[PDB]
């Protein structure tokens, strides 16, 4: 009897997991773009420029 | 994670820097005129006058 039980909500141990991690990934991934993108954009403003001669 | 915390603080870090770079950049360029026209001006004055003949 008590065995039954034991595999049902073991099953849902797994999916919960695995829930909480896509959101992990996921969430990395939305971070990446941004990151890059900031650094790039940054430099590139310090860097240049024009000179009156 | 600890990853996500450390990607955000990045951000900022970067932020701060670029602010910190630019009032230099900003300076630099106040300064310049203000030299350059004070060289030009004091040059002219040492340079220039007029002489009595008679």
């Amino acid at each position: 009897a008590i065995g039954i039980g034991t595999l049902i909500i073991f099953i849902a141990m797994v999916l919960v997991a695995a829930v909480a991690a896509a959101v992990l990934i996921n969430t990395s991934g939305f971070l990446q773009q941004k990151a890059m993108a900031t650094g790039k954009e940054s430099t590139e403003q310090v860097a240049s420029g024009l000179l009156c001669s | 994670a600890i990853g996500i915390g450390t990607l955000i603080i990045f951000i900022a870090m970067v932020l701060v820097a670029a602010v910190a770079a630019a009032v230099l950049i900003n300076t630099s360029g106040f300064l310049q005129q203000k030299a350059m026209a004070t060289g030009k001006e004091s040059t002219e004055q040492v340079a220039s006058g007029l002489q009595v003949i008679r």
